[PDB]
């Protein structure tokens, strides 16, 4: 049952046309679906007329048997009228009876045979139509999801930051399902429903227009009632959805921060707020769903009123001789069929609006400007000499972040960047990976420029270590092998041993099969960083950059890691960013950087010689202030 | 399955007279809907057939009364069916949340914070929708299929065998379809969320994906899942495409056979010709209701696995409880003592801690040091009794923690965990967790200490500046700096810092650790320290090392005696 409240569309018809053109390749399949639906609906609507003819023959025989034999119809009617029962004569007048003759079962049988054959064909065409419709829908959905994928992998790295906490997530996961529902409905149920209405109206017009009036008058009444119900329930759906989201947010905060809630004595207050929010969401759900379910009985009442009127007036007409009994049986079946789509017209309207507004969002996502086309050059970093030349960068036009710096990382040397929070270290190394584009500078790796280089081939040989560690919901072994998926189960373990992951792996019950998530599994943050280090070192890099790699690791395991990886990072440059002074020690080219610029550079001894910044910083780090 | 029925029988019992009222209202409504064809047949055979024209117009009143009863008996049914289902969902959600809130750290971590939210929010909605479209759509079949046959007996018993032949055959032909459709439907459901989680992982770790240049294989692994999902959907649709046409074919064949075998009897006079319309409508309504009820039957297992998860959540018994009649020490002053403690996490064969034993007197600072994975956070949790020591003793102010009011221990323990979590709202609301009634002059001082004052005072809203869902608007080092402020505002007798000083630059770290060393001059402070230069001022130092302690003393004595402390000092010398 539909419960999405409503959405606003910038342009309904343009988005609808684009969505229709999306399923354009399947033009032949779509045409075959439409034609099969039309044929099946025509054959299914013509059958009750055949049944009406059969029962008409039955009635003629049955009530012509009782009449005296020999006399003809128009004189038997006169004789009955002279008997005083004029209404029965009027009934006999509009009929095909031959007095004295019984029911001809041969004609009835050979008419029911035609009806059965038509019903077989109708029940055989609909199945084929549905089977073809499923294939068409699946093909279009596969194409749409594939191109959505491609667009996601082509989008700039700044689009995902502007979007608000899961907008992109809810734009591709649960927003394509709405498109699927709308597309699979608008050709399988809405089309049949409008064709049903049209064909039924045509046939009942061929039967009796006056009776058609009484059952077509209800369409405006049923539509008015349906739209009144939806208009009055619109404020309820929004309230229900908002309360559900609010309760979910409270539950997530209570569960994630459960330790804080328990420790600070807010357990009995969180329970009270839950007991006051769940009660509200229950009311807002009951009220929203009562009106939602009220639609079907409301329209069924109008349909039954039409049925009563049709039955009474048709009985009066047949008793008068205007139409035959079979023609009123067929009309009863026709009005019963016609009442059906009016019940869920609200359902189609709701599931069409919610889903065309989804296609609008998906198309807007697919129409956003993507990254510039990377020039294929197959970066060939041999030594690792990095050079920044007057590099300037601003996240947004206006306030700048990095202002005209120039560093020279010689091959083998391990440059160490330090500075206060917000200096832009992470931005400085992100510029090196071409996550963003340098505004008015130049980054050269081993002489060659970085702009005229295949971006994938550049990022595949740097092995960067995040500042904010990220792990997908899988096993530790899978997380480590995420670097090089084509590595056997003898290099992954070697890298884990090098990163000392295989020192606490032997502590868990199931060592390498431990399911670990990014939201606080059985692994602490310090041990979590080791998994990232192992993953980065598994995919053999040519120059390492580590942004706060060992922030939560003690200065006794990081020393072992450095000793173990001394051979690996022996002839490769490394940009180490850390707020901890004990990690940048024994590393030439210490860059103290503030406000985006570089205040001073040089080795540890030179920096200590010229008291200032670094000096003051190292005095503050140790005992003093 | 089995767990689902248990749930139902327990959590719908408060609403039995609502279900029993819906069951009667929908019986009356279905009977009224099936009775309209009966009075239509009465119009045909007692009116038109006999020529009476007043009989038709007088039976129109009966028809009108029946259709007026049918709408009220349906709008009364949809009201109570909703008031019962929403109430059942509300009660189940409340029970699940209440049970979860009693879990300790270990039980909560067994399921996970993310998985528990789904358990308490979506798997209750699935059972609620099952209840709703069972009390409104499933039960339509057992009354329709029975009352229709009953009215057929009441109308023409000599021909009602058609309903006893057609209903079972349609039921069998639909059961054979659904028994094949259910497993592939479950597989498609288990693939939909799989591709959803694939997309979620791709979007969350987009920076990781681009940094490792995994796009060419990420596309392959997404395509191999999209194609599999499409194939499963096609397989499940080629079965679903048989549900409607088979029902329509059965209806039409039954109609044809009805006309034939009805003409056979009407020619002999055993039945009036008017009953054909009534039987046609009976067949249509009954065989449509059966198909519509079997449509909902597809998702039983989807609501059964959810019920199994909810039952496994509800069946877990908490271990850390509040002792009966606990000792109540007025004005609990911090004085900790650990005697031969050992945790030995579930998942045994390696106890995390072993024979830990030391003492922290009141007003003295004790700093615990050790490599990653040593168990410092486990010791901190044991101090505040997030867990319970299995084979040791942990006594605060002489009295053991295990027999003590847990809330009183909570109230004066000043915990600053390693994680760092800020609830939604304003900074003032987050700081009010420490003291429920804190003045702005006191909040600014507490804020000021943690050196967090001059990044919220520079905000236009000041103390009322908004905070994200989990403090995600902060950068890290501001969130866990506000975490320090929200505990220093408590002014507790015990401070328990769990290394919340990471992600802080040198100046801010020094400022914070020098300012909080003043406000905590007279307080039992246990700080998980990493930098040796910040341990000289500590009154006592503990040398946890991958299990037990390997040294106890001050800075100089531990440097002289303990070799691991000497290794730490040498390695972070310069
Ligand atoms: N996505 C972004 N959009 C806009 N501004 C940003 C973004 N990321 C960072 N900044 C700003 O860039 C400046 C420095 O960014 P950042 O790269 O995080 O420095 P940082 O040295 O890494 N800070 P930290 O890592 O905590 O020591 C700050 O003024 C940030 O607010
Ligand atoms: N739920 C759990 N199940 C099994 N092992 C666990 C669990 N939680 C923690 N451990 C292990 O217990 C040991 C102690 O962990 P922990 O106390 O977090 O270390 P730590 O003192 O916090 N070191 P650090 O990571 O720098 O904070 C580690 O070997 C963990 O892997
Ligand atoms: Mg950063
Ligand atoms: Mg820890």
């Amino acid at each position: 049952l539909p419960q999405a409240p409503l959405e606003r569309t910038r342009d309904f018809k343009g988005s609808a046309i684009r969505l229709a053109r999306r399923l354009l390749p399947q033009r032949a399949l779509t045409l075959a679906v439409i034609l099969l639906g039309v044929g099946g609906i025509a054959i299914g609507v013509i059958g009750p007329r055949i049944l009406g003819h059969a029962t008409d023959l039955l009635f003629n025989g049955v009530i012509g048997r009782e009449l005296p034999a020999g006399l003809t119809k128009e004189q038997a009617v006169e004789a009955a009228r002279a008997r005083g029962d004029g209404t029965f004569a009027d009934l006999l007048s509009g009929m095909d009876i031959v007095p004295g003759q019984g029911v001809d079962f041969g004609a009835v049988g050979r008419t029911l045979a035609l009806a059965l054959g038509l019903y077989l064909v109708a029940a055989l065409l609909v199945w084929v139509q549905a089977r073809l419709l499923n294939v068409t829908v699946q093909r279009t959905m596969v194409a749409l999801r594939a191109e959505v994928q491609e667009k996601i992998h082509r989008l700039p790295l700044s689009y995902f930051d502007s979007r608000q906490r899961g907008e992109v997530l809810s734009r591709v996961t649960n927003d394509v399902d709405n498109i699927q529902n709308s597309v699979s409905m608008t050709i399988s149920q809405l089309l049949t429903s409008v064709l049903t209405v049209f064909a039924v109206l045509v046939m009942m017009l061929t039967i009796s227009p006056l009776l058609t009036l009484f059952t077509v008058v209800t369409v405006p009444a049923s539509l008015w009632v349906t739209r009144w119900i939806t208009r009055r329930s619109q404020p309820l759906f929004v309230a229900q959805w908002r309360n559900t989201g609010r309760l979910a947010a409270h539950l997530e905060e209570t569960y994630s921060g459960f330790t804080i809630v328990k420790t600070f004595g807010h357990r009995e207050a969180a329970a009270g707020k839950f007991a006051e929010l769940n009660s509200e969401t229950q009311q807002s759900s009951f009220g929203a769903q009562f009106f939602s379910g009220l639609v079907s009985p409301a329209t069924m009442f109008i349909g039954n009123l039409s049925y009563v009127a049709v039955a009474v007036v048709g009985g009066l007409q047949v008793a008068t001789g205007q139409i035959t009994l079979g023609s009123i049986q067929a009309f009863i079946q026709y009005v019963r069929q016609f009442n059906q789509p009016l019940t869920q017209v609200a359902g189609m309207y709701n599931t069409l609006q919610s889903g065309i507004a989804s296609a609008e969002r998906v198309f807007d996502l697919l129409d956003t400007e993507e990254e510039s086309a990377d020039s294929p050059r197959r970066a060939d970093v041999r030594t690792g000499r990095v050079e920044f030349e007057h590099v300037s960068f601003s996240y947004v036009p206006g306030t700048p972040v990095i202002e005209d710096l120039s560093l020279v990382a010689e091959p083998g040397s391990t440059v160490a960047i330090v500075g206060p929070t917000g200096a832009g270290k992470t931005t400085l190394v992100n510029l090196l990976m071409r996550f963003y584009d340098v505004d008015s500078g130049r980054i050269t790796i081993d002489g060659v420029d970085i702009a005229s280089v295949s971006r994938e081939s550049l990022r595949a040989s740097i092995g960067m270590v995040l500042q904010d560690t990220w792990l997908f919901a899988g096993t530790i072994y899978d997380n480590i092998a995420y670097g090089r998926p084509d590595a056997d189960e003898d290099e992954v373990i070697e890298a884990a041993t090098a990163a000392y992951v295989d020192r606490f792996v032997h502590t868990l019950p199931n060592g390498y099969d431990t399911r670990v998530d990014d939201d606080g599994g059985a692994i602490s943050a310090g041990e979590k960083q080791l998994i990232t280090i192992a993953r980065a070192v598994l995919a053999r890099p040519k120059l390492l950059v580590l942004d706060e790699a060992t922030s939560s690791v003690d200065t006794r395991t990081e020393l072992l890691i450095a000793h173990a990886m001394a051979e690996l990072r022996r002839d490769r440059t490394s940009f180490i960013i850390a707020h901890r002074l004990s990690t940048i020690r024994d590393a030439d080219l210490i860059l103290v950087m503030d406000s985006g610029r570089i205040i001073e550079r040089g080795t540890h001894e030179e920096l200590l010689a010229r008291h200032g910044r670094y000096w003051e910083m190292t005095r503050v780090h140790l005992g003093g202030i | 399955s089995n767990m689902l029925w248990a749930l139902l029988r327990q959590y719908v019992r408060p609403y039995r007279w609502l279900l029993a009222v819906v069951a009667v209202l929908q019986v009356i409504s279905n009977m009224a809907s099936l009775y309209l064809p009966t009075v239509n047949a009465a119009i045909i055979d007692d009116g038109v057939a006999k020529g009476d024209t007043a009989r038709i117009v007088e039976l129109g009143a009966v028809m009108l009364g029946v259709t007026a009863l049918q709408v009220v008996c349906a709008v009364g049914a949809v009201f109570f069916g909703a008031r019962a289902a929403t109430g059942f969902g509300h009660d189940l959600r409340a029970a699940v949340f209440t049970h979860v809130t009693t879990f300790s750290a270990e039980e909560a971590g067994r399921f996970g914070a993310a998985s528990l939210l789904t358990r308490t929010t979506n798997d209750v909605g699935h059972i609620q929708q099952l209840v709703q479209l069972t009390v409104t759509m499933l039960i339509t079949a057992p009354i329709m299929s029975i009352g229709g046959i009953f009215m057929a007996l009441h109308q023409d018993a000599g021909l009602s065998w058609l309903l006893l032949v057609s209903v079972p055959v349609l039921g069998l032909a639909n059961y054979w379809i659904i028994r094949h459709l259910m497993p592939v439907f479950t597989r498609m459901q288990s693939l939909i969320d799989g591709i959803n989680r694939v997309l979620r992982d791709q979007l969350s770790g987009i920076r990781v994906i681009r940094a490792f240049a995994r796009e060419p294989l990420e596309r392959v692994r997404f395509a191999e899942a999209n194609q599999t999902l499409s194939d499963s959907a096609l397989e499940a649709g080629r079965w679903q495409a048989l549900m409607l046409p088979v029902t329509t074919l059965v209806i039409n064949v039954s109609s044809v056979a009805l006309i034939w075998f009805g003409g056979l009897r009407i020619d002999a006079g055993q039945m009036q010709v008017g009953s054909l319309i009534a039987f046609l409508a009976y067949f249509m309504q009954i065989l449509m209701a059966v198909l519509m009820a079997t449509f909902m039957l597809v998702i039983f297992p989807r609501a059964a696995v959810c019920a199994d998860r909810i039952g496994e959540v509800l069946s877990t018994q908490t271990a850390i409880t509040n002792p009966a009649d606990p000792v109540r020490p007025a004005a609990i002053a911090g004085d900790i003592g650990v005697h031969d403690a050992t945790f030995c996490y579930p998942g045994a064969d390696r106890p995390v801690l072993q024979d830990v034993s030391f003492t922290v007197p009141r007003g003295t600072t004790t700093a615990v040091v050790g490599s990653t994975g040593s168990g410092k956070s486990t010791l901190i949790s044991l101090i505040c009794r997030l867990y319970d020591v299995t084979s040791g003793s942990l006594r605060i102010d002489g009295v053991d923690v295990r027999d003590l009011d847990i809330e009183q221990l909570w109230s004066a323990i000043g915990l600053v965990p390693q994680r760092g979590y800020l609830f939604s709202g304003t900074v003032a609301e987050n700081l009010r967790y420490g003291r429920a009634d804190a003045t702005d002059d006191e909040m600014w001082e507490a804020l000021r200490v943690a050196a967090a004052a001059d990044f919220v005072r520079a905000h236009p809203q000041g103390l009322d500046m908004p905070v994200a869902q989990g403090g995600i608007n902060f950068s890290g080092g501001q969130r866990q700096r506000l975490a320090i402020a929200r505990a220093v505002i408590r002014r507790p007798a015990i401070y328990l810092f769990d290394d919340a000083f990471s992600a802080l630059d040198v100046h801010t770290d020094a400022r914070v650790r020098d300012a909080l060393r003043e406000v905590a001059a007279d307080a039992t402070v246990v700080i998980v320290s990493q930098r040796i230069s910040t341990v000289i001022e500590a009154d006592q130092v503990v040398v946890i090392d991958d299990g037990r302690v390997v040294g106890i003393g001050t800075h100089d004595t531990l440097l002289a005696d303990c070799p691991i402390y000497a290794e730490f000092a040498e390695s972070q010398a310069l």
